[PDB]
């Protein structure tokens, strides 16, 4: 009805098809879908050089589904449970059909697995898709998990996404000493590096990829010959400058010689590089300056595809151009800036690993096929022979576990994409989706792209910063910027070809001429001549808002330089934005009764020009108005709403107005790990962490985001009263006096589950299998507390309190004690030793759940639910929804606490010494929608950039009984009369943290240094405790007192008096050494087993043994 | 995951207050009059019944 | 002999032993929960 409610309801409209995680799915759904045949069309067809041409040829690959739709879980259908327990993995097998061009004519098509897929949970194939929250109880899970993560033997792994820089592009620097042309393209295959520099006081070369030197430009274009060098002159400009800068180019290669292309390009003939490769040229002996010129077509290396080499001369004449930026110190262009930036996806690398593993398969095809000429059997390429199939299974497996996409035809050994997705709450569970991360950076403590440039307000969130080492370098594109894979080039060569764009082979270098704007970049590809920019976009524009071209295809036009680009490629972000039409938002105020209810049934607000999608060029083009309220009327688009920066983990503080940026970013951390309810699953899985609680309270100072997110039905902290309130020293720097009374009423439990995994092997020629089962039964314990609490058949106990180093599982381990070859012959499992199962801490589990989830292999594991519900005291983290992050100073009794007048009192205390340095006053209004909100029944909103003001909050307070401020009136318990100050009180939402003084016990008992690794007790894998590593010993050492520093040496680890000289002496004996018993040579000094070791490892590598004493006495 | 049968800071008995809301609201009064019919006259328990997620029943739909 | 193998999958319970995989009968379902025991175990109620 409104002018509002239309642009602030477009949310649910388009948050379904394409919203916060599906980037994630549709990327995958489509390299499921149509790209894996693309990769299908480099087809075999080169596998029989020495044969009578018995050439493979895959008919369709489809993932599963070439004439097959019920192929996309073939382990005999399965759900996430039955792979997060079994811990099996999803798979689909890539099947195809085969066209062998056999010369016993037997063209077999039958369907042949080429290995599995991985498919990503809750793609277009998974069995979670199109079903209700009925149909999610036969599949054990949620409906509202995050889905769009893979299954990795029962581990959970995302795929971070990555920000690698375009392609195809041009990037002209401007270095503090001289001009870079580094135009870094690529083909899908390879980083090459064809890079410009103004190298030598006006002299012009190029690092290619190969080439062994820097070759003048003037030459360069030669081996592409415009012979006539006017013509490179008057192609490359036509001013005085650049005439006069590019000149001394033109003179060095003249005085050096003027020859056409047969010669005077052996002078880059033979100062070619890619020659290293002498022996990789084995067959075409023709190999010089006419040869590397005729494999000169690669030496476009570019994104210019052309035969006759006037592309690539126009491309580099440009380049000379945009590398001279007309006395290039003024003009600069900055590397950050995210039209230059664009996301490769998790899709994306499974579609390089696609391409390389069908390809290594194929290789290894085609090396069978060229060995196995000898034989003379139907067998040379036959589906049995052809049996790698279930093998890529592996290659894709270890590449989402390890993290590693090892390539070989991409120059990439990528190790670290992959990652576990955080459970702790369904929050972090999409704050590790949707989550971009950074990369190269050259230097990454340069803090050039740390700063959050201003260049994407909207599409990366400005709060989401992990403090320490990843800001800035993790993002998380958190909200309604949507996402583009890919398109086809060819609806844009047609508009191009029409729309007036003319043939670049028409004219020669007028490309200086300003009524002549001629970027047309369709994708980097060449270039497009003609004027009058002003229209060809402005009715491309108005072409695409009509139902035509996919309203994706963004095109910026800027007048500093003559851009104007047609950027149709993959990696761009996005976002939707509503349509001015120049004059007011084509939303007319009355869409909302169609925006709801009925019809325009929906996206078909993008085939009527009323709302439409922009890049981050596009946005650099249009003018945008924040609000309706203050258009001035030159706007191209509009905002659908100001509270989609603040993005999905990020947008839950409530009223992030008034907090600082750092106490946003606090509480954007913070709330990720925060103790919550996973949500429906939790009972039926098994899993680490599961940190539950047992009374959760939904927010109540909640955001319209809240709502959308859907965790809202999840709420991850106790919804607690709370004072503003000093008592007694405990509460100072950021502490906090929770009473008891409330902890022993429930508040913030905890439900601290852990996980063991009792991994049962098998072994070749012995066997774990028959044995199992303890229960020696002697008389104390039955038998003992080795065995006391397992059971019958010493696997289960689903419910008693098992104690400090019990039992757990236990199993007889004779894994190899039979020698595999002809060994000892009476192993036949007399030879147990017992490998107990039996860790703990320093509290009672309770076991609340057995399992003897066996994959096919019987490889039993056994998942257990150690559930320790450690309670709260003194010691425990709390948050506050504004990175207000106390801990429970005292733990004071219900008797003692202030009660206002009603009989109110506090469950937590703060004291307002957070605030005022801080300025959180996200918290002093918090407490005002709840108290408002409960106190009248309302459910309130403070939401980013919009909300509920101060005033009608106060007058629900006026109304239900209290002040415009709601500040109580309070007594004190300790003493029974009226504190002198008001006391601010009202509802409050504490999220409850992990990371307790409970998961943090850790003492050491002994540290001696050892003879094994010979090392004392370093970090973990000896005890918790300590560590004195370089920084702590620099401070032990930097005292001031002689002997405490002695003393410090003296119990460090071990000073052990060993004998040990040098005249006839070495590590031995002290009264008789039987190394050399001299009796003159005894020595006994106190000395760390570790120089003892460094003796021994230096034995090997010699070097200088200085051994000697010295008297202590006069 | 239930119903805290004490509001925290209060005292006061609620467990014995889930199955008369979803039976007064849909007499359907507004809950800030829903928890006005039954006693909770503070803070607490509109604290303790307007902000609790009653996960009981979507979890026992899966149970077994 | 005793029969502590439930099947979330399969109600039913087989306790079939050792070299014999999981199989909830007459399915896979290698997906047992055990039941609970009957010892008397004592809780503080706080």
């Amino acid at each position: 009805i409104p002018t509002v409610e239309e642009k602030w309801r477009l949310l649910p409209a388009f948050l379904k098809v394409k919203g916060l995680v599906k980037q994630h799915i549709d990327s995958f759904n489509y390299f499921i879908n149509v790209e894996i045949k693309k990769i299908m069309k480099a087809n075999e067809k080169v596998t029989s050089d020495a044969d009578p041409m018995w050439y493979l040829k895959y008919l369709n690959i489809y993932v599963g589904l070439p004439d097959v739709e019920e192929s996309f879980n073939v382990t005999r259908p399965v759900s996430p449970h039955e792979c997060r327990l079994r811990d099996m993995t999803y798979s689909a097998p890539i099947t195809v059909d085969i066209e062998y061009t056999r010369g016993s004519q037997r063209i077999i098509r039958n369907a042949l697995p080429i290995g599995r897929m991985p498919i990503m949970l809750r793609s277009s194939n998974c069995v979670l898709t199109g079903k209700t929250p009925a149909e999610f109880a036969k599949l054990n899970e949620c409906p509202l998990d995050p889905g769009g993560y893979f299954i990795v033997k029962g581990v959970e792994k995302v795929i971070l996404i990555q920000e690698q820089l375009s392609k195809n592009r041009i990037i002209v620097e401007a270095d503090r000493k001289g001009a870079v042309g580094a135009s870094v393209t690529s083909s899908t295959h390879e980083k090459k590096s064809r890079t410009n520099m103004a190298v030598k006081q006006g002299r012009f070369y190029l690092r290619h990829n190969t080439l062994s030197e820097d070759i003048p430009i003037v030459i360069i274009f030669k081996a592409m010959g415009v012979e006539s060098d006017q013509e490179i002159v008057q192609m490359i400009g036509t001013e005085e400058h650049v005439m006069a800068a590019f000149g001394p180019s033109l003179e060095e290669c003249q005085k050096a010689q003027i020859f056409t292309q047969m010669q005077a390009l052996k002078y880059i003939g033979n100062k070619v590089r890619r020659q290293r490769m002498w022996g990789g040229g084995p067959k075409k002996t023709k190999i010089e300056e006419a040869r590397e010129l005729l494999a000169s077509t690669i030496l476009t290396h570019v994104p210019v595809k052309e035969f006759n080499f006037r592309a690539k001369c126009i491309y580099t004449a440009v380049m000379v151009r945009r590398v001279i930026l007309a006395q290039g110190d003024n003009k600069v262009d900055d590397r950050d800036y995210y039209g230059n930036k664009r996301l490769e996806l998790a899709g994306q690398l499974l579609s390089l690993l696609f391409e390389d593993l069908f390809k290594k398969f194929n290789s290894e095809m085609k090396k069978i096929a060229d060995q196995v000429i000898p034989k003379q059997r139907a067998a040379q390429f036959d589906v049995v022979k052809h049996m790698r199939q279930d093998q890529i299974t592996n290659g894709m497996v270890n590449a989402i576990s390890t993290g590693n996409w090892s390539l070989k035809r991409f120059k990439m050994d990528r190790q670290g994409v992959t990652q576990v997705l955080s459970r702790l709450s369904y929050i972090s569970a999409l704050g590790m989706m949707t989550r971009i991360s950074s990369q190269f950076e050259k230097t990454r403590k340069v803090s050039g792209p740390r700063s959050l440039q201003p260049s994407q307000w909207g599409m990366l969130c400005p709060s989401d910063t992990p403090e320490g080492e990843a800001c800035g370098l993790v993002k998380n594109l958190a909200l309604m910027t949507h996402i583009t894979t890919d398109m086809e080039d060819g609806p844009i060569v047609k508009l191009a070809s029409n729309l007036g764009v003319e043939d670049v082979n028409l004219l020669c270098g007028e490309e200086l001429s300003y009524p002549n704007v001629f970027l047309v970049f369709l994708n980097g590809n060449i270039l497009g001549v003609i004027r009058d920019h002003k229209k060809l976009v402005n009715t491309f524009r108005l072409m695409r808002r009509a139902g035509y071209i996919n309203e994706f295809v963004s095109i910026s036009t800027n007048l500093t330089d003559r851009c104007v680009y047609i950027s149709s490629d993959g990696g761009r972000l996005c976002r939707p934005y509503i349509i001015v039409k120049k004059q007011k938002p084509a939303v007319t105020n009355k869409h909302m009764e169609e925006l709801a209810q009925g019809y325009r049934n929906f996206e078909d607000f993008l085939h009527e020009s009323l709302v439409e999608y922009l890049d981050v060029n596009e946005e650099n083009d249009c003018n945008i108005a924040l609000y309706e309220h203050t258009i001035n009327k030159d706007t191209t688009h509009l905002e659908i709403e100001p509270f989609t920066l603040l993005g999905v983990c990020a947008g839950l503080i409530p009223y992030p107005h008034h907090n600082q940026s750092p106490r946003n970013t606090y509480q954007c951390a913070m709330g990720k790990q925060a103790m919550g309810t996973i949500g429906y699953n939790q009972r039926n899985r098994i899993d680490t962490l599961m940190y539950l609680l047992a009374y959760p309270q939904k927010p109540m100072v909640k955001t319209k985001t809240i709502e959308l997110i859907e965790f809202e039905k999840l709420p991850a902290g106790q919804n607690a009263t709370v004072a503003v309130m000093s008592y007694s020293g405990y509460d100072i720097e950021d502490a906090l006096v929770l009473n008891k009374a409330s902890l022993d009423r429930g508040f913030g439990r905890c439900l601290v589950y852990k996980n063991a995994k009792c991994t049962l092997k098998r072994y070749t020629n012995q066997t774990f299998d028959k044995v199992m089962g303890p229960m020696l039964d002697a008389a104390t314990r039955k038998p003992i507390w080795r065995h006391e609490i397992l059971d019958a058949d010493g696997i289960c106990s689903p419910g008693e309190k098992v104690e400090n180093k019990q039992v757990l599982v236990n199993k007889s381990m004779p894994t190899v004690t039979q020698i595999p070859l002809e060994g000892s012959n009476v192993p036949q499992q007399p030879q147990y030793k017992d490998v107990p199962i039996t860790y703990k801490g320093a509290t009672d589990s309770y076991i609340e759940k057995v399992m003897i989830s066996s994959n096919a292999e019987d490889a039993f594991l056994i998942k257990m639910l150690l559930r320790q519900t450690r309670r709260p005291e003194i010691g425990d983290k709390f948050s506050s929804r504004h990175g207000q992050k106390g801990v429970c100073g005292l733990i004071v009794p219900q008797e003692d606490m202030p009660f206002c007048d009603s009989g109110i009192c506090p469950d937590i205390i703060m004291n307002p010494h957070g605030f005022p340095s801080r300025m959180t006053v996200g918290k002093l209004i918090e407490l005002l929608a709840g108290k408002a909100g409960v106190l009248d029944g309302r459910f309130h909103y403070g939401t980013a950039f919009g909300g509920s003001k101060v005033k009608d909050v106060c007058e629900d307070l006026v109304r239900h009984g209290y002040n415009y401020l709601g500040k109580d009136y309070v007594t004190s318990g300790i003493t029974g009369e009226p504190l002198e100050a008001y006391i601010y009180f009202g509802p409050v939402y504490y999220q409850k943290l992990k990371h307790m003084v409970l998961d943090k016990m850790h003492a050491r008992a002994r540290g001696p240094r050892a003879v094994l690794t010979r090392q004392p007790t370093e970090g973990r894998s000896r005890d918790g405790g300590l560590r004195l590593g370089e920084m702590e010993r620099d401070c032990l050492i930097g005292y001031g007192a002689s002997m405490l520093l002695l003393e410090r040496l003296m119990i460090s680890s071990d000073a052990f008096e060993v004998d040990v000289c040098g005249q006839c002496g070495l590590l031995g004996y002290s009264g008789w050494c039987h190394y050399c018993k001299s009796s003159c040579h005894v020595s006994s000094l106190r000395i760390p087993y570790a120089c003892k070791l460094l003796f021994q490892e230096l034995q090997s590598m010699n070097i200088i043994p200085r051994l000697k004493l010295s008297k202590y006495n006069e | 995951m239930i119903i805290p049968v004490r509001c925290f800071t209060c005292g006061k008995i609620v467990g014995n207050k889930w199955e008369a809301y979803l039976g007064l609201l849909q007499a359907e009064y507004t809950e800030g009059d829903a928890l006005d019919a039954l006693g909770l006259k503070r803070y607490c328990c509109r604290r303790m019944l307007l902000a609790h997620v009653d996960l009981i029943e979507k979890l026992l739909n899966y149970a077994p | 002999q005793p029969m502590i193998y439930i099947c979330g999958e399969c109600h039913t319970e087989n306790e079939i032993k050792s070299r014999d995989p999981i199989r909830c009968r007459e399915c896979g379902y290698r997906i047992m929960y055990k039941k609970r025991t009957k010892r008397l175990v004592v809780f503080d109620a706080r």
